[PDB]
């Protein structure tokens, strides 16, 4: 019974270091793909102004 | 010319501290989006040595 919120614990934490390294992956490849555009202007009011 | 002439030297000091940067790298650069691919590259390369 006790094991078991160890357990509980445990799986909680080893999620967490499963999104958190989602996200870094995710957000190594957009910069790997994005970076070159990223932040710029808007090309859509230019080209409606 | 005059829009170019202001883009002139950025171009250069772009191409200059570029080349630099591009030796302070072991592998040169050769495009933007070579560049980001060594720029995560790097980062993962960061992320393991962390």
């Amino acid at each position: 019974l006790e094991r078991d919120a160890l357990a509980e614990r445990y799986a909680t934490l080893s999620f967490d270091v499963q999104k958190i390294q989602r996200a870094h992956q995710a957000f190594s490849q957009f910069v790997g793909k994005h970076l070159s555009v990223a932040f710029d202007t808007d090309p859509e009011a230019e080209i409606r102004e | 010319i005059q829009s170019l002439t202001a883009r002139a030297p950025v171009w250069l000091a772009a191409q200059d501290t570029l080349n630099q940067l591009c030796e302070q790298s072991g592998e040169t650069l050769a495009s933007s989006n070579d560049v980001t691919e060594y720029m995560q590259q790097l980062l993962e390369r960061e992320r393991e040595a962390t």
